């Protein structure tokens, strides 16, 4: 390979580890990240919007466990009334719909808690503070993690904002999964214009967007006018 | 079904006042039985559609 | 026998009540695996599902 490619492959396994589902290693590792950045910057509300965001993190995080221990309790319980197809299929759907009922108000107690990281963040004015490394890593963390939160539980349009505000950021634009989940979640808003019969004008505005951000995440990961983008470049035209 | 539903025989070997003749005796007669059996087999279907509405 | 082989698969197929397909294979799950919950107390965990294929 060239110098660039072997770069880029190790670039692109860096940031797929980034976007990496939580677990304590990942969380260990990113709280002592997220410190360093609190060290430089010596600010009390950047201070109390990452208090805020490792809340968040930990209902998250606490949310996980709980999920393996009511699985267990289920798991472990004598199932007698449990002699037709269905009422295995039953209890089944009894599982489901309370883990996933219960993973959604985690989601917003996470939500509510990256909601406060920002406002605290929104209360750095100085533009000198503002175009911190400091600022932007920390900004993008608490992104990332809202990102995460509404994608797991397939909430994939509400994530677009979210993912357009973090590419903004520090050369943010220059992520795979960053492209990868917006092409992902503006197709998922193709099929729903599709599926609901919705105006021809939002399809082409969703489909588009879906296409750039598919060509851009190609691009990104394979290289420009590699057999892989040249592939993306026809399907596009 | 219509006449050509079966082998349409008319007439039969020797002197006629037509062009046309039956052919094979036992295949004619065979030939009865085949046209029964399609139209047979045809009620049955409409019998059998019936029963299922 | 055929159609009624047929019919069946039909039954199973356009079996709707309030849009709901109740007898075919979105049982166990299909795009979801929402299924028959009824809701039988006032309060929660007061809850039943059904299901069949």
């Amino acid at each position: 390979l060239t110098e660039d490619q072997k770069k880029k492959k190790k670039e692109i396994m860096e940031q797929e580890s980034l976007w990496k589902n939580p677990d304590f290693k990942g969380y260990n590792k990113t709280f002592q990240e997220l410190h360093q950045l609190s060290k430089t910057f010596a600010n009390n509300q950047f201070r109390l919007a990452l208090s805020n965001y490792q809340s968040g993190v930990n209902t998250i995080m606490k949310n996980r466990d709980w999920v393996e221990q009511y699985r267990k309790e289920e798991a472990e319980k004598k199932r007698l009334d449990e002699k037709w197809y269905w009422q295995k299929v039953d209890r089944k759907a009894r599982e489901e719909r309370v883990v996933y009922r219960e993973k959604m108000k985690a989601k917003q107690d996470a939500l509510n808690y990256f909601s406060k990281a920002i406002n605290h963040l929104d209360e750095i004015k100085n533009p000198d503070l503002r175009e911190r490394p400091e600022f932007k890593r920390l900004l993008s963390d608490v992104y990332r993690s809202w990102i995460m939160a509404e994608y797991d539980l397939q909430n994939l349009p509400q994530t677009i904002p979210i993912l357009e505000l973090y590419i903004e950021i520090d050369d943010n634009e220059k992520e795979y999964p960053a492209h990868k989940y917006l092409a992902s979640a503006y197709s998922f808003e193709e099929n729903m214009i599709k599926k609901t019969k919705g105006p021809d004008d939002m399809l082409f505005k969703y489909r588009y967007k879906k296409n750039v951000h598919l060509l851009r995440a190609t691009e990104l990961k394979y290289g420009k006018d590699s057999p892989e983008y040249k592939h993306i470049v026809n399907v596009i035209n | 079904t219509m006449t050509a539903r079966s082998l349409n025989l008319k007439g039969q070997s020797g002197e006629l006042l037509s062009l046309s003749t039956a052919d094979k005796s036992n295949d004619a007669i065979g030939t009865l039985d085949a046209a029964l059996t399609r139209i047979s087999k045809q009620r049955a279907n409409l019998g059998a559609y019936f029963n299922r509405l | 026998v055929s159609q009624l082989i047929d019919e069946v698969d039909r039954i199973a197929s356009q079996a709707e009540f309030n849009k709901m397909n109740l007898l075919q294979g979105d049982f166990a799950r299909g795009s979801r695996a929402t299924s028959m919950w009824f809701h039988i107390g006032p309060n929660m965990h007061q809850r039943e599902r059904v299901f069949i294929a």
